[PDB]
C-alpha cells in the first residue's frame, strides 16, 4: 500500500467549543473551531488544542457529524440521547482526557458497527461540580442500537462490568433525570 | 464503510 494519500474517514466531523462568555443564550456561546475527514487532520487538530483537562470550568467540546449542530434542537439529536459518564473531581486528572480520545477515537473510527449511523456526536463538559462526557445517538426508542452503542462505549473505556453508566434521553433531559436503559 | 480500530488510529499520529 501507498503512504502519500491520507486514511480518509467514514464522516466529515466537525470540533465545537463552548464557553459561556459571549452571550446569556445558551447556543450563541458555541464556536466552530473546525472541521476534518482524515485522521492526518484529526490528529493534527488534536494536537494543536487544550487537554479538556486544562480548560477553564464551563467550558465544553462537542465532536459532531459535519451536518448536526451540537444541540438538542438539531432534526438527528430532538428525538435521541445519550449514554452519560459522570466523572467525580479527581477523575479530572485520573481519567478524563483518556476517556474523551478514546471517545473521539470511537467516533472518528466507526467503531459502532451496524449501528454507527445512529451516533450523532460526543460532548465533554468540563464543569467544577464533575466532568461530564457523553455519546449523543440519534433515536432513544431504538433498544437494540442504543443497548449496542452503549456496550461499545463501555468496553471501549474499559469500564469493569459493576460500573453501570446510563441512557437518558434529550427530551427528559431538557423537562424540569430518568436512564432509558442502563448497561 | 471505513472502520479503523484504535491501534491503526494511533499509530497514524
Ligand atoms: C446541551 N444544552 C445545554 N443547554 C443549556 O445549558 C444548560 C446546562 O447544560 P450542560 O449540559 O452544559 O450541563 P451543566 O452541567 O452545565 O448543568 P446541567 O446539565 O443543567 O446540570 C442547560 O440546562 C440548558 O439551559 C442547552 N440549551 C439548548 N437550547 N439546547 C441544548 O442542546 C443545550
Amino acid at each position: 500500500p501507498e503512504h502519500y494519500i491520507k486514511h480518509p474517514l467514514q464522516n466529515r466531523w466537525a470540533l465545537w467549543f463552548f464557553k459561556n462568555d459571549k452571550s446569556k443564550t445558551w447556543q450563541a456561546n458555541l464556536r466552530l473551531i473546525s472541521k476534518f475527514d482524515t485522521v492526518e487532520d484529526f490528529w493534527a487538530l488534536y494536537n494543536h488544542i487544550q487537554l479538556s483537562s486544562n480548560l477553564m470550568p464551563g467550558c465544553d467540546y462537542s465532536l459532531f457529524k459535519d451536518g448536526i449542530e451540537p444541540m438538542w434542537e438539531d432534526e438527528k439529536n430532538k428525538r435521541g440521547g445519550r449514554w452519560l459518564i459522570t466523572l467525580n473531581k479527581q477523575q479530572r486528572r485520573s481519567d478524563l482526557d483518556r476517556f474523551w480520545l478514546e471517545t473521539l477515537l470511537c467516533l472518528i473510527g466507526e467503531s459502532f458497527d451496524d449501528y454507527s449511523d445512529d451516533v450523532c456526536g460526543a460532548v465533554v463538559n468540563v464543569r467544577a461540580k464533575g466532568d461530564k462526557i457523553a455519546i449523543w445517538t440519534t433515536e432513544c426508542e431504538n433498544r437494540e442500537a442504543v443497548t449496542h452503542i452503549g456496550r461499545v462505549y463501555k468496553e471501549r473505556l474499559g469500564l469493569p462490568p459493576k460500573i453501570v453508566i446510563g441512557y437518558q434521553s434529550h427530551a427528559d433531559t431538557a423537562t424540569k433525570t430518568k436512564n432509558r436503559f442502563v448497561v | 464503510r471505513i472502520i479503523y480500530s484504535r491501534l491503526q488510529l494511533l499509530l497514524l499520529k
